[PDB]
Protein backbone atom coordinates (compact mmCIF):
# COMPACT_ATOMS: atom_id res chain seq x y z
CA UNK A 1 0.00 0.00 0.00
CA UNK A 2 1.36 3.10 -1.14
CA UNK A 3 0.56 6.50 0.49
CA UNK A 4 1.76 10.25 0.45
CA UNK A 5 1.08 12.95 2.31
CA UNK A 6 2.01 16.65 2.11
CA UNK A 7 3.09 18.97 4.83
CA UNK A 8 4.01 22.86 5.03
CA UNK A 9 2.86 26.20 6.01
CA UNK A 10 -0.75 26.71 5.39
CA UNK A 11 0.36 30.64 4.99
CA UNK A 12 2.96 32.32 3.50
CA UNK A 13 3.16 36.05 2.11
CA UNK A 14 3.89 37.61 -0.78
CA UNK A 15 7.47 37.61 -2.04
CA UNK A 16 8.21 34.74 0.29
CA UNK A 17 9.74 31.79 0.07
CA UNK A 18 7.75 28.20 0.12
CA UNK A 19 8.89 24.99 0.81
CA UNK A 20 6.51 21.68 1.03
CA UNK A 21 7.91 18.29 1.62
CA UNK A 22 5.61 15.09 0.47
CA UNK A 23 6.85 12.18 2.76
CA UNK A 24 5.88 8.62 1.61
CA UNK A 25 6.20 5.32 2.39
CA UNK A 26 5.13 1.76 0.19
CA UNK A 27 7.82 2.31 -2.28
CA UNK A 28 11.50 3.85 -2.43
CA UNK A 29 12.78 6.61 -4.55
CA UNK A 30 15.28 4.19 -5.40
CA UNK A 31 13.02 2.00 -7.37
CA UNK A 32 13.32 1.62 -10.40
CA UNK A 33 11.68 4.32 -12.83
CA UNK A 34 9.50 5.47 -10.25
CA UNK A 35 8.94 9.33 -9.93
CA UNK A 36 7.07 11.39 -7.76
CA UNK A 37 5.31 15.02 -8.64
CA UNK A 38 2.99 18.13 -7.82
CA UNK A 39 0.13 19.35 -8.96
CA UNK A 40 -1.50 22.11 -7.80
CA UNK A 41 -5.30 23.32 -7.64
CA UNK A 42 -6.17 27.03 -7.34
CA UNK A 43 -9.96 26.97 -5.40
CA UNK A 44 -12.55 26.11 -7.71
CA UNK A 45 -10.02 25.69 -10.69
CA UNK A 46 -8.28 23.06 -12.21
CA UNK A 47 -5.51 20.99 -11.94
CA UNK A 48 -2.81 22.21 -12.46
CA UNK A 49 0.92 20.27 -13.31
CA UNK A 50 4.08 21.73 -11.54
CA UNK A 51 7.02 19.50 -11.71
CA UNK A 52 8.18 15.81 -11.46
CA UNK A 53 11.48 13.88 -10.64
CA UNK A 54 12.67 10.09 -10.50
CA UNK A 55 14.73 7.75 -8.93
CA UNK A 56 17.03 8.35 -11.50
CA UNK A 57 17.23 11.61 -10.38
CA UNK A 58 15.81 13.62 -13.95
CA UNK A 59 13.98 16.63 -12.99
CA UNK A 60 11.39 18.64 -15.47
CA UNK A 61 9.26 21.71 -14.26
CA UNK A 62 6.47 23.71 -15.69
CA UNK A 63 7.64 25.97 -18.23
CA UNK A 64 5.50 29.00 -16.40
CA UNK A 65 6.80 28.46 -13.47
CA UNK A 66 10.27 26.92 -14.26
CA UNK A 67 12.03 30.22 -12.61
CA UNK A 68 10.37 29.95 -9.26
CA UNK A 69 10.48 26.05 -8.42
CA UNK A 70 13.15 23.47 -7.34
CA UNK A 71 12.54 19.56 -6.59
CA UNK A 72 14.38 17.80 -4.94
CA UNK A 73 14.47 14.24 -3.28
CA UNK A 74 15.78 12.70 -0.02
CA UNK A 75 16.07 8.87 -0.79
CA UNK A 76 16.90 7.99 2.68
CA UNK A 77 14.42 9.20 4.63
CA UNK A 78 11.34 8.97 1.62
CA UNK A 79 10.63 12.54 0.99
CA UNK A 80 10.62 14.81 -1.79
CA UNK A 81 10.66 18.37 -1.47
CA UNK A 82 9.14 21.19 -3.85
CA UNK A 83 10.42 25.08 -3.38
CA UNK A 84 8.52 27.64 -4.72
CA UNK A 85 10.65 30.76 -4.43
CA UNK A 86 8.64 34.58 -4.70
CA UNK A 87 4.88 33.34 -4.59
CA UNK A 88 2.06 35.94 -4.57
CA UNK A 89 -1.82 35.82 -4.06
CA UNK A 90 -2.35 33.54 -6.88
CA UNK A 91 0.12 30.59 -5.75
CA UNK A 92 -3.17 30.37 -3.28
CA UNK A 93 -3.87 26.34 -4.08
CA UNK A 94 -4.08 22.83 -3.06
CA UNK A 95 -1.01 21.52 -3.19
CA UNK A 96 -1.02 17.51 -4.06
CA UNK A 97 2.27 15.35 -4.71
CA UNK A 98 1.69 11.57 -6.05
CA UNK A 99 3.35 8.33 -7.23
CA UNK A 100 4.39 7.71 -11.06
CA UNK A 101 4.99 3.93 -11.68
CA UNK A 102 7.94 2.87 -13.00
CA UNK A 103 7.64 0.14 -16.17
CA UNK A 104 6.75 -3.30 -15.34
CA UNK A 105 9.68 -5.20 -15.05
CA UNK A 106 10.30 -9.05 -15.52
CA UNK A 107 13.60 -10.70 -13.81
CA UNK A 108 14.44 -7.26 -13.95
CA UNK A 109 14.00 -6.34 -17.27
CA UNK A 110 11.38 -3.95 -18.22
CA UNK A 111 8.42 -5.09 -20.45
CA UNK A 112 5.57 -3.22 -20.28
CA UNK A 113 5.99 0.82 -19.83
CA UNK A 114 1.97 1.56 -19.89
CA UNK A 115 1.45 1.47 -16.36
CA UNK A 116 3.66 4.85 -16.53
CA UNK A 117 1.23 6.76 -17.96
CA UNK A 118 -0.96 8.32 -15.24
CA UNK A 119 -0.33 9.00 -11.82
CA UNK A 120 -1.76 6.46 -9.77
CA UNK A 121 -1.57 7.70 -6.09
CA UNK A 122 -2.51 11.09 -4.60
CA UNK A 123 -1.56 12.14 -1.24
CA UNK A 124 -4.47 14.31 0.58
CA UNK A 125 -3.68 17.89 -0.76
CA UNK A 126 -2.47 20.34 1.66
CA UNK A 127 -4.04 24.11 1.32
CA UNK A 128 -1.57 27.09 1.13
CA UNK A 129 -3.17 30.50 1.13
CA UNK A 130 -0.67 33.63 -0.07
CA UNK A 131 -1.64 36.72 1.43
CA UNK A 132 0.58 39.78 3.39
CA UNK A 133 -2.82 40.35 5.64
CA UNK A 134 -2.80 39.82 9.44
CA UNK A 135 -4.97 37.44 11.71
CA UNK A 136 -8.44 39.85 11.74
CA UNK A 137 -12.15 40.08 12.44
CA UNK A 138 -14.67 40.66 9.72
CA UNK A 139 -17.33 43.17 10.06
CA UNK A 140 -20.58 42.29 9.67
CA UNK A 141 -23.51 43.96 7.64
CA UNK A 142 -27.02 43.53 6.97
CA UNK A 143 -28.63 42.39 3.72
CA UNK A 144 -32.23 43.37 3.79
CA UNK A 145 -34.65 43.29 0.67
CA UNK A 146 -42.24 31.87 -5.47
CA UNK A 147 -43.28 35.17 -3.74
CA UNK A 148 -40.23 34.36 -0.84
CA UNK A 149 -38.44 37.29 0.28
CA UNK A 150 -34.67 37.00 0.79
CA UNK A 151 -32.03 38.65 3.63
CA UNK A 152 -28.88 38.24 4.68
CA UNK A 153 -25.51 39.03 6.27
CA UNK A 154 -22.24 40.05 4.67
CA UNK A 155 -19.35 38.86 6.57
CA UNK A 156 -16.16 41.26 5.06
CA UNK A 157 -12.74 41.53 5.48
CA UNK A 158 -11.44 39.12 7.17
CA UNK A 159 -8.26 36.49 7.79
CA UNK A 160 -7.79 33.93 7.78
CA UNK A 161 -10.24 31.33 6.86
CA UNK A 162 -12.60 29.59 8.46
CA UNK A 163 -15.73 31.67 9.79
CA UNK A 164 -19.14 30.07 11.18
CA UNK A 165 -22.53 31.40 10.40
CA UNK A 166 -26.20 30.36 11.31
CA UNK A 167 -29.52 31.63 11.38
CA UNK A 168 -31.37 32.00 14.65
CA UNK A 169 -28.77 30.51 16.94
CA UNK A 170 -28.91 27.45 14.98
CA UNK A 171 -32.82 26.92 14.82
CA UNK A 172 -33.05 28.69 10.76
CA UNK A 173 -31.93 26.07 8.43
CA UNK A 174 -34.11 26.20 5.78
CA UNK A 175 -33.34 28.17 2.68
CA UNK A 176 -30.37 29.13 4.30
CA UNK A 177 -27.41 29.81 1.95
CA UNK A 178 -23.93 30.58 3.00
CA UNK A 179 -21.28 31.15 0.09
CA UNK A 180 -17.88 29.63 -0.27
CA UNK A 181 -15.74 33.21 1.00
CA UNK A 182 -13.80 34.59 -2.20
CA UNK A 183 -9.89 36.00 -1.15
CA UNK A 184 -10.61 39.85 -1.89
CA UNK A 185 -7.06 41.54 -3.51
CA UNK A 186 -6.61 43.35 -0.51
CA UNK A 187 -5.87 39.63 1.46
CA UNK A 188 -8.46 39.61 2.99
CA UNK A 189 -11.95 37.34 2.58
CA UNK A 190 -15.42 38.48 2.56
CA UNK A 191 -18.63 36.29 2.44
CA UNK A 192 -22.79 36.83 2.40
CA UNK A 193 -24.90 34.36 4.19
CA UNK A 194 -28.66 34.56 2.96
CA UNK A 195 -31.82 33.03 3.96
CA UNK A 196 -35.12 32.91 1.68
CA UNK A 197 -38.43 32.93 3.49
CA UNK A 198 -41.96 33.21 2.61
CA UNK A 199 -42.61 36.67 2.05
CA UNK A 200 -45.18 36.66 4.94
CA UNK A 201 -42.72 35.45 7.51
CA UNK A 202 -41.14 39.01 7.77
CA UNK A 203 -40.63 35.99 12.80
CA UNK A 204 -37.13 37.54 13.36
CA UNK A 205 -34.15 37.33 11.45
CA UNK A 206 -30.47 36.89 13.33
CA UNK A 207 -27.28 35.63 11.96
CA UNK A 208 -24.72 34.31 14.37
CA UNK A 209 -21.22 35.01 13.02
CA UNK A 210 -18.15 33.38 14.78
CA UNK A 211 -14.27 34.32 13.50
CA UNK A 212 -12.97 31.53 16.09
CA UNK A 213 -9.25 33.08 14.91
CA UNK A 214 -9.74 36.34 15.90
CA UNK A 215 -12.18 35.62 18.75
CA UNK A 216 -14.65 38.02 16.65
CA UNK A 217 -18.43 36.73 18.03
CA UNK A 218 -21.43 38.54 16.53
CA UNK A 219 -25.04 38.51 16.15
CA UNK A 220 -26.54 40.76 13.63
CA UNK A 221 -30.38 41.20 13.61
CA UNK A 222 -31.73 41.84 10.56
CA UNK A 223 -35.14 43.15 9.39
CA UNK A 224 -37.23 45.35 6.32
CA UNK A 225 -35.48 48.44 7.06
CA UNK A 226 -38.23 51.51 6.91
CA UNK A 227 -37.32 51.96 10.37
CA UNK B 1 2.20 23.94 -25.50
CA UNK B 2 0.09 21.32 -25.97
CA UNK B 3 -3.60 22.25 -25.50
CA UNK B 4 -6.21 19.64 -23.49
CA UNK B 5 -9.81 20.35 -24.22
CA UNK B 6 -12.29 17.58 -22.31
CA UNK B 7 -15.81 18.29 -23.52
CA UNK B 8 -18.12 18.52 -22.34
CA UNK B 9 -17.30 21.01 -19.28
CA UNK B 10 -20.43 20.27 -17.85
CA UNK B 11 -22.67 17.73 -17.78
CA UNK B 12 -26.05 16.96 -15.92
CA UNK B 13 -26.97 12.81 -15.58
CA UNK B 14 -29.15 10.82 -13.47
CA UNK B 15 -28.26 7.73 -11.32
CA UNK B 16 -28.15 4.46 -14.13
CA UNK B 17 -27.29 7.01 -17.15
CA UNK B 18 -24.88 5.75 -19.51
CA UNK B 19 -22.30 9.36 -19.78
CA UNK B 20 -19.48 9.62 -21.80
CA UNK B 21 -16.61 12.55 -21.74
CA UNK B 22 -14.20 13.29 -24.68
CA UNK B 23 -10.65 14.83 -24.13
CA UNK B 24 -8.65 15.99 -27.59
CA UNK B 25 -5.47 16.77 -27.67
CA UNK B 26 -3.51 19.66 -30.21
CA UNK B 27 -1.00 17.41 -30.86
CA UNK B 28 -1.12 13.48 -30.66
CA UNK B 29 -0.31 11.96 -27.81
CA UNK B 30 -0.23 7.98 -28.50
CA UNK B 31 -1.99 6.27 -25.72
CA UNK B 32 -0.22 8.24 -23.01
CA UNK B 33 -3.47 9.42 -21.41
CA UNK B 34 -5.01 9.05 -17.87
CA UNK B 35 -8.55 9.74 -16.10
CA UNK B 36 -9.48 10.83 -13.09
CA UNK B 37 -12.32 11.50 -10.63
CA UNK B 38 -12.25 14.05 -8.31
CA UNK B 39 -15.35 14.07 -5.29
CA UNK B 40 -15.74 17.36 -3.57
CA UNK B 41 -12.52 17.58 -0.62
CA UNK B 42 -10.81 15.20 -2.02
CA UNK B 43 -7.63 14.38 -4.32
CA UNK B 44 -7.95 13.26 -7.86
CA UNK B 45 -8.53 9.65 -8.47
CA UNK B 46 -7.27 7.35 -10.98
CA UNK B 47 -9.88 5.60 -13.00
CA UNK B 48 -8.02 4.58 -16.17
CA UNK B 49 -4.24 4.58 -17.37
CA UNK B 50 -2.61 4.49 -20.40
CA UNK B 51 -5.31 5.60 -22.42
CA UNK B 52 -7.98 2.45 -21.47
CA UNK B 53 -6.22 -0.02 -18.97
CA UNK B 54 -8.81 -0.39 -15.80
CA UNK B 55 -6.73 0.74 -12.71
CA UNK B 56 -6.65 -2.32 -9.93
CA UNK B 57 -9.60 -1.35 -7.51
CA UNK B 58 -11.91 0.62 -9.69
CA UNK B 59 -15.33 -0.42 -10.61
CA UNK B 60 -15.89 -2.11 -14.04
CA UNK B 61 -18.50 0.22 -14.89
CA UNK B 62 -15.27 2.67 -16.17
CA UNK B 63 -14.17 2.20 -19.32
CA UNK B 64 -11.67 4.41 -21.61
CA UNK B 65 -11.13 4.08 -25.34
CA UNK B 66 -9.01 6.10 -28.07
CA UNK B 67 -5.35 7.19 -28.81
CA UNK B 68 -3.73 9.74 -30.45
CA UNK B 69 -5.48 12.79 -29.94
CA UNK B 70 -9.23 11.75 -29.03
CA UNK B 71 -9.96 10.15 -26.09
CA UNK B 72 -13.32 9.06 -24.23
CA UNK B 73 -14.23 7.96 -20.26
CA UNK B 74 -17.56 6.23 -20.01
CA UNK B 75 -19.70 5.23 -17.36
CA UNK B 76 -22.11 2.92 -18.61
CA UNK B 77 -24.38 2.98 -15.64
CA UNK B 78 -23.69 5.90 -13.35
CA UNK B 79 -23.99 5.57 -9.82
CA UNK B 80 -24.40 8.36 -7.10
CA UNK B 81 -20.44 8.45 -6.34
CA UNK B 82 -19.75 9.40 -9.99
CA UNK B 83 -21.36 13.09 -9.35
CA UNK B 84 -17.91 14.64 -9.28
CA UNK B 85 -15.39 16.26 -11.53
CA UNK B 86 -13.63 14.39 -14.14
CA UNK B 87 -10.05 15.21 -15.50
CA UNK B 88 -7.86 13.76 -18.25
CA UNK B 89 -4.21 14.08 -18.26
CA UNK B 90 -1.84 13.67 -20.71
CA UNK B 91 1.88 12.28 -20.20
CA UNK B 92 3.67 12.01 -23.50
CA UNK B 93 4.98 15.36 -23.77
CA UNK B 94 5.78 18.01 -21.05
CA UNK B 95 5.03 19.93 -19.29
CA UNK B 96 2.01 16.60 -18.03
CA UNK B 97 -0.90 18.60 -18.95
CA UNK B 98 -4.40 18.29 -17.44
CA UNK B 99 -7.87 19.12 -19.10
CA UNK B 100 -10.35 21.64 -17.91
CA UNK B 101 -12.38 19.44 -15.93
CA UNK B 102 -16.13 18.57 -16.90
CA UNK B 103 -18.45 18.46 -13.46
CA UNK B 104 -21.39 16.16 -13.50
CA UNK B 105 -23.90 16.58 -11.24
CA UNK B 106 -28.15 15.86 -10.49
CA UNK B 107 -29.80 16.66 -13.63
CA UNK B 108 -33.29 18.11 -12.58
CA UNK B 109 -35.70 20.47 -14.26
CA UNK B 110 -34.82 23.76 -15.59
CA UNK B 111 -35.31 26.35 -12.65
CA UNK B 112 -34.45 30.13 -13.13
CA UNK B 113 -32.95 31.74 -10.71
CA UNK B 114 -35.17 34.07 -8.23
CA UNK B 115 -33.03 37.24 -8.45
CA UNK B 116 -32.33 39.92 -5.61
CA UNK B 117 -30.49 43.21 -5.06
CA UNK B 118 -29.11 43.90 -1.96
CA UNK B 119 -28.11 48.58 -1.61
CA UNK B 120 -24.87 48.65 0.86
CA UNK B 121 -26.05 49.14 4.33
CA UNK B 122 -25.79 52.32 5.87
CA UNK B 123 -23.15 51.15 8.34
CA UNK B 124 -21.05 50.26 6.10
CA UNK B 125 -21.45 53.53 4.06
CA UNK B 126 -19.85 54.79 7.27
CA UNK B 127 -16.59 53.23 6.87
CA UNK B 128 -16.41 54.32 3.30
CA UNK B 129 -16.77 51.30 1.48
CA UNK B 130 -19.59 50.63 -0.79
CA UNK B 131 -20.96 46.88 -1.29
CA UNK B 132 -23.56 45.84 -3.39
CA UNK B 133 -24.71 42.20 -3.54
CA UNK B 134 -26.74 40.19 -6.03
CA UNK B 135 -28.05 36.94 -4.99
CA UNK B 136 -29.14 34.37 -7.53
CA UNK B 137 -31.45 31.77 -5.71
CA UNK B 138 -31.97 28.38 -6.40
CA UNK B 139 -31.62 28.15 -10.32
CA UNK B 140 -30.43 25.19 -12.40
CA UNK B 141 -28.30 24.24 -14.33
CA UNK B 142 -25.32 25.91 -13.17
CA UNK B 143 -24.25 28.42 -15.54
CA UNK B 144 -26.06 31.62 -14.63
CA UNK B 145 -24.12 35.66 -15.95
CA UNK B 146 -24.36 38.34 -13.97
CA UNK B 147 -23.64 41.55 -15.18
CA UNK B 148 -23.45 44.51 -13.18
CA UNK B 149 -24.51 48.47 -14.51
CA UNK B 150 -24.35 51.55 -12.89
CA UNK B 151 -26.27 54.34 -14.35
CA UNK B 152 -26.14 52.38 -17.35
CA UNK B 153 -22.22 51.50 -17.55
CA UNK B 154 -21.11 48.44 -17.77
CA UNK B 155 -18.83 47.08 -14.40
CA UNK B 156 -15.87 45.13 -14.54
CA UNK B 157 -13.12 43.81 -12.38
CA UNK B 158 -14.95 45.10 -9.30
CA UNK B 159 -16.90 42.52 -8.52
CA UNK B 160 -16.48 38.77 -7.30
CA UNK B 161 -18.66 35.82 -7.45
CA UNK B 162 -19.33 32.14 -5.44
CA UNK B 163 -21.67 29.49 -6.00
CA UNK B 164 -22.65 27.12 -3.45
CA UNK B 165 -22.75 23.38 -4.26
CA UNK B 166 -25.42 21.59 -5.95
CA UNK B 167 -28.03 21.29 -3.32
CA UNK B 168 -29.05 17.58 -2.03
CA UNK B 169 -32.41 17.83 -1.94
CA UNK B 170 -33.32 20.55 -4.53
CA UNK B 171 -30.48 19.64 -6.97
CA UNK B 172 -30.27 24.00 -7.29
CA UNK B 173 -27.17 26.35 -6.83
CA UNK B 174 -27.63 29.58 -5.81
CA UNK B 175 -25.16 32.55 -6.61
CA UNK B 176 -23.87 35.61 -4.74
CA UNK B 177 -22.11 38.39 -6.39
CA UNK B 178 -20.33 41.04 -4.81
CA UNK B 179 -19.89 44.48 -6.43
CA UNK B 180 -17.17 46.87 -4.55
CA UNK B 181 -16.73 50.64 -4.86
CA UNK B 182 -15.58 53.33 -2.54
CA UNK B 183 -18.12 55.40 -0.92
CA UNK B 184 -17.01 58.12 -2.86
CA UNK B 185 -17.89 56.29 -6.30
CA UNK B 186 -21.16 54.44 -4.76
CA UNK B 187 -22.30 58.60 -3.98
CA UNK B 188 -21.09 59.47 -7.66
CA UNK B 189 -23.86 57.24 -9.17
CA UNK B 190 -27.67 56.75 -8.98
CA UNK B 191 -29.22 53.56 -10.55
CA UNK B 192 -27.63 50.21 -9.36
CA UNK B 193 -28.43 47.08 -11.46
CA UNK B 194 -27.52 43.46 -11.44
CA UNK B 195 -28.42 41.85 -14.86
CA UNK B 196 -28.89 37.99 -14.96
CA UNK B 197 -28.73 36.00 -18.33
CA UNK B 198 -29.77 32.17 -17.51
CA UNK B 199 -31.45 29.27 -19.38
CA UNK B 200 -34.39 29.42 -17.44
CA UNK B 201 -35.18 32.77 -18.22
CA UNK B 202 -36.86 34.09 -21.53
CA UNK B 203 -34.54 37.19 -22.18
CA UNK B 204 -32.25 38.40 -19.03
CA UNK B 205 -33.92 39.78 -15.90
CA UNK B 206 -32.79 42.88 -14.07
CA UNK B 207 -33.19 43.89 -10.48
CA UNK B 208 -32.13 47.75 -9.21
CA UNK B 209 -32.80 50.30 -6.96
CA UNK B 210 -31.54 53.76 -7.34
CA UNK B 211 -28.97 55.11 -4.90
CA UNK B 212 -30.38 57.43 -1.81
CA UNK B 213 -34.09 57.44 -3.15
CA UNK B 214 -36.28 57.20 0.11
CA UNK C 1 9.90 17.53 -24.65
CA UNK C 2 9.05 14.19 -24.87
CA UNK C 3 8.39 12.37 -21.55
CA UNK C 4 10.75 9.75 -19.95
CA UNK C 5 9.23 6.62 -21.44
CA UNK C 6 8.35 8.53 -24.59
CA UNK C 7 9.08 6.71 -28.07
Amino acid sequence: RITLKESGPPLVKPTQTLTLTCSFSGFSLSDFGVGVGWIRQPPGKALEWLAIIYSDDDKRYSPSLNTRLTITKDTSKNQVVLVMTRVSPVDTATYFCAHRRGPTTLFGVPIARGPVNAMDVWGQGITVTISSTSTKGPSVFPLAPGAAAALGCLVKDYFPEPVTVSWNSGALTSGVHTFPAVLQSSGLYSLSSVVTVPSSSLQTYTCNVNHKPSNTKVDKRVEPKSC
Amino acid sequence: ALQLTQSPSSLSASVGDRITITCRASQGVTSALAWYRQKPGSPPQLLIYDASSLESGVPSRFSGSGSGTEFTLTISTLRPEDFATYYCQQLHFYPHTFGGGTRVDVRRTVAAPSVFIFPPSDEQLKSGTASVVCLLNNFYPREAKVQWKVDNALQSGNSQESVTEQDSKDSTYSLSSTLTLSKADYEKHKVYECEVTHQGLSSPVTKSFNRGEC
Amino acid sequence: EQDKWAS
